């Protein structure tokens, strides 16, 4: 059972060695009884399956998802702002029954749509986040199989960066180091070994070596697995808002229904005199319910249910049309502070370039060559050196594959600079497979590790008799100082001595990495090996070396970033290369990509130079050394996985410069956990990407590309100006009409437009306005402008300039509408009409008018700039045609066939077009309006 | 024939004393069965008892109660007596339309209901300079009917130079007499081709802004 075998692994102490050997002796002893064949491994047949996991019953099911949809509306219906709407509307439909009635549901509609839209956009986004986010490299077979399917018994080859994905007993592998807080809290890199602690969990990140694992069981009993089911400066902005308008709404309602009140009770009990009689104790308690609950439409007017309903329209809107632009999104708040972004922090390889190592240039018989050569210009004796030192040297598993699929390009499998050097090899019209079929491990014994401590690999062949021959590549300046002979001329070998290899130096390896190519050597030795050299002293058994060749690989830079980088840099952000090539190289890439322009003053140090540089107090960091660096820092070459950190760390936390700097990472890689977390919003590689740099970032990039990451900054600006414009049209709206109320009460003693008309346009302007301004598609022109402050208030300079002058052009409308349409439309006039009196002309012109002119402002309020062209692009987003003319046709039917119960009377052809007018009068005065000099 | 004995008559005023009316059956040899009062022809509510003499009381005697009065006295085998007590009061316009707002080429109602007694005489005016002059029939498009209560004015091919106007029903009675006003508007045909010629005064200056803009 597995359950004995969790039981047994939960100790988790120095103890289990001793409980192993006391027990279960080693792993073949007993591995029998887990029917597995380490060696052999396993097919992978269904039967087989079904046999081995008779009692697995399921993977790791996802969550219980408790957010069902009537979940999510009972937790959307307790939010602060609908509260007092559903409350208010419950007043309202009290007080009525004493067409009353017809005031809450309108009320109770407003707070309906949104809580049905809130929870529709939340249950969708989950449903989506399912969907997106759910080979294995525990494969069993020699063939890779899919993540997918875990059985027990696998044979898991474990490197470094992988995470891992279930439990299993260690079997063979070089110092695998593994990170265990997920598990432990304890950060410390726990040393993996069979005689010491063979056990490996699921859920723990491999930091350092490699090996392999027979796991103990597919079944998720391991602890994460236990533990895991045991288990917005911008927000906080808008709440501040949406507090302070709720008290001013209420501030004024109760006002209104103060100096109301005060008119009815003077100007009947004072003024005239009239006993309070008990038989018109109805009338006098009708007359208060009235102004009661005018006030009350009155502050669910003001009060802006429509904002967080924008903000989660907005985010949605932008992450499900994010996924399109090659950027899956994790963390929602990330989606906007990408808007404010103000610097980048990459690296050279996979996102600036395409990762593919091609050989251009070789220096190969004394003669330097810029394009590949033919096979018959190198002499012979060389070429067949030349492939017995590259194709055995290093990595047999580095195969290359024709592509097979619409003519693309041979793609790579392993170490890539090998590829290019086999590349080159095939492209010399050679085929390197009669060397390594006839050179298997049979005498391959002596191989050194590759690794960036040494960044060389060498390798020793028993093949020569009574002799050696090593074999090693190198970075062209580690290696090639330790050589002692060229193979040069036709077949010579030249004495190498320190005077002629520092010309060669600035002869050819200069102008190599000055052109953005990697520079390599390649070199060979023949020991006598009769006395057998005792290979142990790395300082002796690579000197003595002889250089064949030195070839410069490359990988090209990729079409888009040039402009990405010059679209970055106009929109203010400023973007540094961390790399760990050597600085000619980072240099010259840097230039071909705009980093870094040929002409400035930008600092190019190296990875030794930085550490040295902010460190002055022994080995202790100072924020001001760093201070000083990071400013005028570009290049960072033959970094550190330490030095992106301390970079991000410097970066982030200084308070030198003006303003406080918001940074982005991308990251791929096992060390980049720390730099990719520090940061405010880290990127992921999609296909390059190990899972440990996929499970720490906020978004992930699917095309690799570098130009997706500029999309990403348009996508956040475009939230931003989304609420912005909503805001806009929100506020004019309520300005005006509470002004209109509260110079209703004191001029007459009623308020022009009645509760039931006053909850159809809070209606408008709150669920529509969020609805139709919160989905404008972004534009180019997002890219072209500074990035925003900290403290930069929502309503800026532009938005209150519109605000004011669209209220004052309608404030006075309506004013005059009010005092003087009895003798322009020669109408009769509405005024002082007493209770329960039959709807006029003169007040419906006036109720047609406000909605006409709030429509016809509602298409102005789609530029926040002082754009004067409104209509450009009003037609790529069909939800605001569609909602404003659905608007204007229920706005028709209201007013035609929707007499006494709204308080409407019919009107004729000449007032709808006056109505038409004047709201067209609007959109000029709009354009009147936008000539004005804010500074 | 019986005989019976009536109050006389009451003029409704503006004062709040309630008003007793009254009949006394002196004379009648048959066998009587039952009273009772009506007011215009309809019997009120509640005045069925012997009441060999009869009273009914007005405690707030307004104009709307005015009318002619009557106690009938039903026998056994004889035939009713009724007789006759009118309440007068000046009469009073309970009805009337503020304002008739109709197209040219279209007929035109106004009337004016009225609460009295006796029945008014209504007569119809036309305000002109300031004064109001008698109305003219000097078209044959002018209709008046007249009733107890109402009255009607009827227009036919309505003029839009002459018609408009406001015109004052007059209501006399032998008590005092009441009057209200109502207001005539001929709207012309061309009404909604103004508004139009300004629509497209505003897009033809807005397309230009924008595509100078451009
Ligand atoms: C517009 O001018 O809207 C009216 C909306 O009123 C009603 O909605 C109901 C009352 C009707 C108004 C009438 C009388 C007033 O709105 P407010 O007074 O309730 O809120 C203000 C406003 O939002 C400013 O624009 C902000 O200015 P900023 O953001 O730039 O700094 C300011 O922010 P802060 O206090 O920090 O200075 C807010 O407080
Ligand atoms: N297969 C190889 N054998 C020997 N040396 C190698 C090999 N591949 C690369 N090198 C060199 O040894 C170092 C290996 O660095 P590598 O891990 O490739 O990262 P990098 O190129 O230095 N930096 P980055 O591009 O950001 O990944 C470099 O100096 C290479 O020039
Ligand atoms: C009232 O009663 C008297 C006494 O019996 C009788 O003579 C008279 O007819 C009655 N009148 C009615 C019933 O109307
Ligand atoms: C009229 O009838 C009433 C009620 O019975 C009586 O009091 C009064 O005396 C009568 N008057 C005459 C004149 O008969
Ligand atoms: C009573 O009869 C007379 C008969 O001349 C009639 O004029 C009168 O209207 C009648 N009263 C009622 C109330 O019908
Ligand atoms: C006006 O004259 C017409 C036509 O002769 C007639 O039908 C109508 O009744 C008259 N009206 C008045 C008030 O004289
Ligand atoms: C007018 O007189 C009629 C009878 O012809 C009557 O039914 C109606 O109640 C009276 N009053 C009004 C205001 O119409
Ligand atoms: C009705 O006649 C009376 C008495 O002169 C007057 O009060 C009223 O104004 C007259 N009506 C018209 C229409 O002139
Ligand atoms: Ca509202
Ligand atoms: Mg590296």
């Amino acid at each position: 059972t597995m359950e004995e075998l969790r039981s047994l692994m939960e100790l988790r102490g120095t103890e289990a060695v001793v409980k192993i050997k006391e027990t279960y002796g080693d792993t073949e002893a007993i591995c029998r009884r887990l029917k597995t064949s380490p060696v052999e491994g396993l097919p992978g047949t269904a039967p087989d399956l079904e046999k081995r996991k008779q009692i697995f019953g399921q993977n790791f099911i996802p969550p219980k998802k408790p957010k069902t949809f009537l979940q999510l509306v009972w937790e959307a219906l307790q939010d602060v702002t609908l509260i007092i709407l559903e409350i208010a509307a419950i007043i309202s439909l009290g007080l009525s029954f004493y067409a009353g009635w017809i005031e809450g549901a309108a009320i109770l509609l407003s707070v309906i749509c949104v809580v049905l839209v809130t929870a529709f956009n939340d249950w969708s986004k989950e449903k989506q986040f399912r969907g997106l986010q759910s080979t294995v490299v525990r494969a069993g077979q020699v063939v890779q199989i899919p993540v997918a399917e875990i059985v027990v018994g696998d044979i898991a080859q474990i490197k470094y960066g992988d995470l891992l994905p279930a439990d299993g007993l260690f079997i063979q592998g070089n110092d695998l180091k593994i990170d265990e807080s997920s598990l432990t809290g304890e950060s410390d890199q726990v040393r993996k070994s069979v005689d010491k602690d063979p056990m490996l969990l699921s859920g723990t990140h491999v930091m350092e070596g490699s090996g392999r694992m027979v796991v103990t069981a597919v079944g998720v009993n391991s602890q994460t697995g236990i533990i895991f089911t045991l288990l917005s400066v911008l927000q906080g902005k808008l709440t501040k808002l949406a507090v302070q308008i709720g008290k001013a709404g209420l501030v004024m309602s109760a006002i209104t229904v103060i100096i109301l009140v005060l008119y009815f009770t003077v100007d009947t009990f004072v003024v005239n005199k009239k006993p309070w009689l008990t038989e018109c104790t109805p009338v006098y308690v009708q007359y208060f319910v009235k102004f009661f609950i005018i006030g009350v439409t009155v502050l669910v007017v003001a009060v802006p249910e429509g904002l967080p309903l924008a903000v989660t329209i907005s985010l949605a809107y932008s992450v499900k049309k994010m996924m399109k632009d090659n950027n899956l999104v994790r963390h929602l708040d990330a989606c906007e502070t990408m808007g404010n972004a103000t610097a980048i922090c990459s690296d050279k390889t996979g996102t600036l370039t395409t990762n593919r190592m091609t050989v251009v240039q070789a220096y190969v018989g004394d003669v330097h060559y810029k394009e590949i050569p033919d096979p018959s210009s190198i002499n012979a004796k060389t070429l067949e050196l030349l492939v017995n030192a590259i194709a055995i040297n290093s990595a047999y598993t580095t195969k290359i594959l024709p592509p097979e699929k619409e003519g693309a390009l041979p793609r790579q499998v392993g170490n890539k600079t090998e590829c290019g050097l086999l590349g080159f090899v095939l492209d010399l019209r050679q085929d390197y497979e009669p060397v390594r079929s006839q050179m298997p491990e049979e005498k391959l014994y002596k191989v050194y590790t590759f690794n960036s401590v040494r960044k060389s690999m060498s390798t020793v062949i028993k093949m020569p008799d009574e002799s050696f021959r090593m074999y090693s590549k190198g970075a062209s300046e580690i290696v090639l100082k330790k050589c002692c002979k060229i193979l040069s001329g036709a077949g010579e070998a030249r004495v190498f001595r320190p005077r002629d290899r520092d010309e060669m130096v600035k002869k050819v390896i200069e102008p190599m990495a000055c052109d953005g190519l990697r520079t390599i050597c390649v070199a060979y030795r023949d020991f006598p090996s009769s006395p057998e050299p005792d290979w142990d002293n790395e300082n002796d058994i690579l000197n003595e070396l002889t250089c064949i060749c030195v070839v410069g690989i490359e990988d090209p830079v990729r079409p888009e970033v040039p402009e990405a980088i010059r679209k970055c840099q106009r929109a203010g952000i400023t973007v540094r290369m961390v790399t760990g090539d050597n600085i000619n190289t980072a240099r010259a890439i840097a230039i071909k990509c705009g980093i870094i322009h040929p002409g400035e003053d930008f600092l190019c140090l190296e990875g030794k130079e930085f550490n040295r540089r902010i460190r002055n107090e022994k080995g202790e960091i100072e924020q001001e050394r760093i201070d000083k660096i990071w400013p005028k820092l570009r290049v960072l070459a033959r970094s550190s996985p330490t030095d992106k950190h301390t970079l991000v760390k410097g970066i982030i936390d200084s308070t030198h410069t003006e303003q406080r700097q918001v940074v982005a990472v991308t990251g791929d890689g096992t060390n980049d956990g720390p730099a990719l977390k520090k940061a405010d919003v880290g990127f992921a590689m999609g296909i390059a990407g190990t899972d440990v740099a996929k499970e720490a970032s906020d978004i992930i990039l699917t095309d690799d590309n570098f130009s997706s990451i500029v999309k990403a900054v348009m996508w956040g600006r475009n939230v931003y100006d989304s609420i912005s414009k909503f805001l806009q049209f929100q506020l004019t709206v309520n300005v005006v009409a509470v002004i209109v109320a509260f110079t209703g009460a004191c001029i007459t003693q009623d308020s022009p437009l009645k509760a039931v008309q006053m909850l159809w346009v809070n209606l408008i302007m709150d669920t529509f306005a969020s609805l139709a301004l919160a989905t404008e598609p972004p534009t180019e022109t997002l890219l072209l402008r500074k990035p925003y402050g900290r403290n930069k208030p929502l309503i800026s300079r532009t938005m209150m300039k519109n605000i004011l002058g669209h209220a004052v052009y309608q404030l006075t409308l309506i004013f005059t509408l009010l005092f003087v349409g009895e003798k322009m439309f020669q109408i009769d006039s509405g005024r002082n009409a007493p209770l329960h009196s039959p709807p006029s002309e003169h007040y419906t012109i006036i109720f047609n008018t406000f909605v006409m002119m709030q429509l016809f402002n509602e298409i102005n309020a789609r530029k926040i700039h002082g754009e004067r062209n409104v209509f450009d692009g009003i037609f790529r987003n069909p939800i605001f045609c569609t909602i404003v003319l659905g608007t204007f046709a229920i706005q028709i039917v209201i007013v035609q066939f929707g007499g006494k119960p709204f308080s409407c009377s019919p009107l004729q052809l000449d007032q709808w077009m006056w109505c038409i007018f004047i709201g067209l009068g609007e959109l000029v005065w709009g354009q009147v309006i936008a000539t004005i000099p804010t500074s | 024939k019986p005989r019976i004995v009536t109050s006389e008559e009451v003029i409704i005023r503006e004062s709040l004393l309630p008003v007793t009316l009254q009949c006394n059956l002196t004379s009648s040899s048959h066998t009587l069965m039952y009273s009772y009062w009506t007011r215009n022809g309809v019997e009120l509510t509640a005045t069925r008892k012997n009441a060999s003499n009869m009273e009914y009381r007005i405690n707030k005697p307004r104009a709307e109660d005015s009318g002619e009065y009557h106690c009938v006295y039903h026998f056994v085998s004889a035939p009713k007596a009724n007789a006759t007590i009118e309440v007068k009061a000046a009469p009073d316009i309970t009805g009337h339309k503020r304002s008739e707002n109709k197209n040219e080429g279209q007929d035109a109602m106004m009337y004016c209901k009225s609460v009295g007694y006796p029945h008014p005489e209504w007569i119809w005016r036309k305000k002109e300079n300031g004064v109001f002059e008698e109305i003219s029939n000097s078209s044959g498009r002018f209709f008046i009917t007249n009733k107890e209560n109402y009255t009607e004015l009827s227009i036919v091919n309505l003029q839009i130079t002459e018609d408009p106007g406001e015109y004052e029903c007059n209501a006399t009675n032998s008590i005092g007499s009441a009057s209200v006003s109502t207001v005539l508007r001929v709207r012309s045909h061309l009404a909604p081709l103004w508004p139009f010629l300004g629509i497209l005064a505003e897009i033809i200056i807005l397309v230009v802004i924008i595509v100078v803009y451009e």
